[PDB]
RNA sequence: UGUCUCAACGAGGGACUCGGUGAAAUUGAAUUGGCUGUAAAGAUGCGGCCUACCCGUAGCAGGACGAAAAGACCCCGUGGAG
RNA sequence: AGGUUUGGCACCUCGAUGUCGGCUCGUCGCAUCCUGGGGCUGAAGAAGGUCCCAAGGGUUGGGCUGUUCGCCCAUUAAAGCGGCACGCGAGCUGGGUUCAGAACGUCGUGAGACAGUUCGGUCUCUAUCCGCUACGGGCGCAGGAGAAUUGAGGGGAGUUGCUCC
RNA sequence: ACGGAUAACCGCUGAAAGCAUCUAAGCGGGAAGCCAGCCCCAAGAUGAGUUCUCCCACUGUUUAUCAGGUAAGACUCCCGGA
């Protein structure tokens, strides 16, 4: 007898990371794509929102991180692959490192790749989606 | 239901932990979780709930 | 940098102060610039030259409106120069130095299935002694559970040849420029009669 | 490694955030600063100190005092180290805004000074680096330096002038 | 929104049968009367026991039988199978009260 | 002297394509990936993470503790036989 | 510390997990044989010693022996050490040890035995799945077509001497 | 080859610790190694990209509701091919 809802709506946000630690930025992504926010509902439907990050590039990344952080991806081949990058290698392409973030904290099964449509990054402050002009949000919620 | 019944509590500036608990301390509402989250599809009610919760706990 | 299309023509014997040389005869035949890449329009900086004539008849709509709209005659071939930005059309002439260095660029001769011998110079097994794995055949492919697969890029039978390829710094020994010919040293991939693209050393010396 | 600054007669000094740009007579210069600290009134001599007795605090204390301290005796003096050239042949020559070293190796070498530095030399075993960055001017004749450091058994190479060096026996 | 939170239920739904865990009160002989925790009867509603201060009676409609459930239990290499009948019964309640 | 450095070219008979006839061993069922970890101690099948569109054809033999013979070694049986 | 030796223990495998060496094919560690960079030296130069960084690539051909090793010849920048079921027999050998014949030495009255030594002695045409190399068919990529293309990402390559200034 | 960031290491500026100190903030130098540069592959990068050009709004009553004649353009077939 629980409601379930249908979901005509569509819900697009803008989530500025300047300064933001990177995790902290990610964890409040992935729960506002998720779902969570509002009553949840069904678990079964994508009805989360569309986040589009923007400043991706300014992420900090508290500690020594910046230059300790190894993000490592292997080739099929087995000759030595395990390749990996900085973080201070975000310079090659900012959007990687919160794209990826974010989809740890994600579920990892059909549903969930499916999720990570809904993740739209931007090293600059600028992006072309205004046509869906997108709500603000904050950053932390309060007690 | 935990998770819509936190979901609305957290539209309001409480939590479900918070939330049930001053539901709790209030004369004991003992509605089931079932029940305050259909609440949950009626907002104006939840509402009332959260500040009725809200108080029996200041 | 600089670059052109021709077709293979040939190898000979040459001489040039009593050295013998073989060289690679190429008709670099003029070609016409029928695409201007901008990168404010497509992205990058490019030129789209042309090379071996065909007659409208065989020329379908589409490209018959391509060729048109840049006021060339159809060409049976195309392709893209990064970075040139030629003018007029692109001959040959002058665009290459006699004795410079040019990276000569072509497509492997097609050598069908070869084996692991032929394509990958495994020397398979003895000849005697006692096999039936004479001829090619590879030993092993792996070790025992050990990841229990064999390997990704693992060297095995396949098609051999018709690859691209090139070959870099060989030497422009001469230039007949009024017959569209460039006589280049040593050789080139690919068979007579194939299409070859000369650009300019991009390993250039120091 | 504290105590107060000193104010030379053509000096200026801006307390705005960790910002402290300076307009001595040699030219402008500014030093970077912890905002952890403020920075002091410019009222005569100045001095900032640390918040807290604590132990981070006071290297912090020591490095920013000094660090302006030798940003104004920069600005309001100037700065000029001193090279010697030594070892059999071992000489160089200005060519333009660049060093010209002539010293033991095949190649004669060369350096270009990075802005604000100005390489000089009189007689022609010898080295001065002049300049306003103190930082600038110890990198710069540290490279000078690098070209050669003396060798252990005879003492080639740039020395100091001053720069007394103990050597090892050889045979 | 009306509940059968449970075991006895509390919340507005004017007006139509329901089934609940049972009663003994025969055919409609019924006419349960019930507590309230909670409903909205006329937009405004309240929970602070001034809800038990409003009551919904309900004519009892009809005693039933649920649906045939079949208990399986399995348990691996130990033979030990079990197949076991069920079906709950329970009590049709008609709404109309306050 | 092709055994070899070190393999080449050529021949025929297969292998490949089309039309005719058409088996076999094997097969718990299968919608049957990689790394690392864990598990009765060598994981497609458990955990985490990566990778991966559907379906074939020609080929290679690392895995499927691949197939074949209820290990011939070893021990055991108050077993057997020469 | 490692887990490459001999071992302990006996945990899956005795309705079978083929064992030495060679060949073939590779790939990994680094505790580095060569090359590359450094500190120190009882480092003048040259030639070295030893420790630190470093795993890109490289690391020869023969005689003897089944050999692995090891000794030797003649070279070399160097002629590295180990893992991968002491990698690799549905990939090959079958020289070695674990069947039947036969002989010597030895032991046993014998039948027979071995720490041994010696000559001889069947290595199973068809790949289902996964993994790999090559090659097509389908659909997709919000109209249907012909061409030119950016490069996310991925692979290959990567050694070294000698002489001269 | 050039270039960027690094290892051991070598230094500048330098407190704590009124001296000293390459480090505690900061900065430069530094390898056959790392990233880029060279060659090859590559948008099934389902996140499927970009550019030039071509063809264009056809037809069928509530009955067959999507299909059918065609365009641009391919394909079958034939003769051949480093
Ligand atoms: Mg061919
Ligand atoms: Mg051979
Ligand atoms: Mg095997
Ligand atoms: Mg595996
Ligand atoms: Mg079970
Ligand atoms: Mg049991
Ligand atoms: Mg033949
Ligand atoms: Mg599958
Ligand atoms: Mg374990
Ligand atoms: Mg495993
Ligand atoms: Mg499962
Ligand atoms: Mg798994
Ligand atoms: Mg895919
Ligand atoms: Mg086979
Ligand atoms: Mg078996
Ligand atoms: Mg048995
Ligand atoms: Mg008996
Ligand atoms: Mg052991
Ligand atoms: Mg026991
Ligand atoms: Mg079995
Ligand atoms: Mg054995
Ligand atoms: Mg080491
Ligand atoms: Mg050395
Ligand atoms: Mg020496
Ligand atoms: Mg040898
Ligand atoms: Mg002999
Ligand atoms: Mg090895
Ligand atoms: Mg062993
Ligand atoms: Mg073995
Ligand atoms: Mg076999
Ligand atoms: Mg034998
Ligand atoms: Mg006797
Ligand atoms: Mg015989
Ligand atoms: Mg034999
Ligand atoms: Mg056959
Ligand atoms: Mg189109
Ligand atoms: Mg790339
Ligand atoms: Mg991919
Ligand atoms: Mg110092
Ligand atoms: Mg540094
Ligand atoms: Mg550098
Ligand atoms: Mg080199
Ligand atoms: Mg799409
Ligand atoms: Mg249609
Ligand atoms: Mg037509």
């Amino acid at each position: 007898k629980t409601y379930i809802p249908k979901n005509d709506e569509q819900n697009w946000v803008v989530v500025d990371a300047s300064g933001v630690p990177l995790g902290r930025l990610a964890t409040l992504i992935a729960s506002r794509i998720r779902g969570k926010h509002r009553p949840d509902f069904t678990p079964n439907m994508i009805q989360g929102d569309f986040v589009v990050v923007i400043n991706a590039a300014q992420v900090a990344l508290t500690g020594k991180k910046l230059d300790d952080k190894v993000y490592t991806r292997y080739t099929g081949y087995q000759g030595g692959l395990k390749t990996e990058t900085a973080r201070e290698a975000l310079s090659k392409h900012p959007e990687r490192v919160i794209e990826h973030a974010v989809f740890g904290m994600l579920p990892k099964g059909r549903q969930g790749r499916a999720m990570h449509t809904r993740l739209k990054v931007y090293a600059g402050e600028t992006h072309p989606h205004s046509a869906q002009k997108p709500q603000v949000l904050k950053t932390q919620p309060l007690e | 239901w935990i998770q819509r019944i936190n979901a609305g509590a957290r539209l309001h500036g409480m939590n479900y932990s918070t939330f049930i608990n001053g539901l709790k301390r209030a004369n004991i509402d003992l509605n089931r979780k079932v029940l305050a989250d259909i609440a949950a599809r009626e907002p104006e009610a939840f509402k009332a709930l959260v500040d009725a919760s809200r108080n029996a706990r200041q | 940098m600089k670059g052109i299309l021709g077709t293979k023509i040939g190898m000979t014997q040459i001489w040039k102060n009593d050295r013998a040389i073989p060289v690679t005869v190429v008709l670099a035949g003029p070609c016409p610039i029928v695409q201007r890449k901008t990168a404010q329009t497509d992205g990058y900086e490019a030129v789209q030259i042309g090379y071996a004539p065909k007659a409208e008849r065989k020329v379908n709509k589409p490209m018959q409106g391509h060729f048109a709209k840049a006021g060339v005659a159809p060409t049976r071939i195309l392709r893209e120069f990064r970075g040139f930005a030629p003018d007029g059309d692109s001959v040959n002439v002058d665009i290459f130095a006699e004795g410079e260095k040019i990276d000569a660029t072509g497509t492997s001769k097609g050598k069908g299935t070869q084996g692991v011998m032929k394509r990958w110079n495994f020397a398979g097994g003895p000849a005697s002694h006692g096999s039936k794995k004479w001829h090619r055949r590879p030993g092993s492919i792996g070790q025992r559970k050990t990841p229990g697969r064999v390997y990704k890029g693992k060297r095995m039978a396949g098609h051999m040849g018709m690859e691209r390829v090139t070959v870099q710094n060989l030497e422009v020994v001469e230039i007949r420029a009024g017959e569209n010919l460039i006589l280049v040293k040593g050789a080139i991939p690919g068979a007579n009669g194939g299409l070859v693209v000369l650009r300019s050393a991009a390993k250039a010396s120091a | 490694g504290k105590q107060p600054i000193a104010v030379p007669s053509g000096v200026t000094v801006n307390a705005q955030d960790g910002v402290f740009k300076v307009k001595g007579p040699k030219g402008e210069l500014t030093v970077p600063y912890n905002t952890e600290l403020t920075v002091r009134q410019d009222g005569d001599q100045l001095l900032v100190e640390r918040p807290s007795d604590a132990q981070k605090h006071r290297a912090l204390h020591g490095l920013t005092r000094t660090l302006v301290a030798n940003a104004v005796k920069g600005v309001s003096d100037g700065y000029t180290i001193n090279l010697e050239l030594r070892g059999v042949g071992f000489r160089a020559k200005l060519t333009g805004k660049a060093l010209e070293m002539n010293i033991g190796y095949s190649h004669p070498v060369i350096i270009e000074p990075p802005a604000g530095v100005t390489f000089a030399v009189p007689e022609p075993t010898r080295i001065d680096v002049s300049g306003i960055d103190k930082q600038l001017v110890g990198q710069v004749a540290a490279n000078v330096r690098k070209v050669r450091k003396p060798d252990a058994y005879h003492g080639k190479g740039v020395r100091f002038v001053g720069e007394q060096i103990a050597l090892k026996a050889g045979k | 929104m009306f509940a059968i939170i449970q075991t006895g239920g509390k919340q507005y739904r004017v007006s139509e049968g329901d089934v609940i865990r049972v009663e003994s009160l025969q055919g409609e002989a019924g006419d349960k009367v019930e507590l309230k925790a909670l409903f909205v009867g006329g937009e405004q509603t309240v929970f602070g026991e001034d809800a038990g201060k409003y009551t919904v009676q309900a004519e009892v409609v009809e005693h039933g039988r649920g649906k045939k459930i079949y208990i399986r239990k399995y348990k691996s290499g130990v033979q030990y199978r079990r197949r076991t009948g069920h079906r709950q019964n329970f009590t049709a309640i008609k709404i109309l009260g306050i």
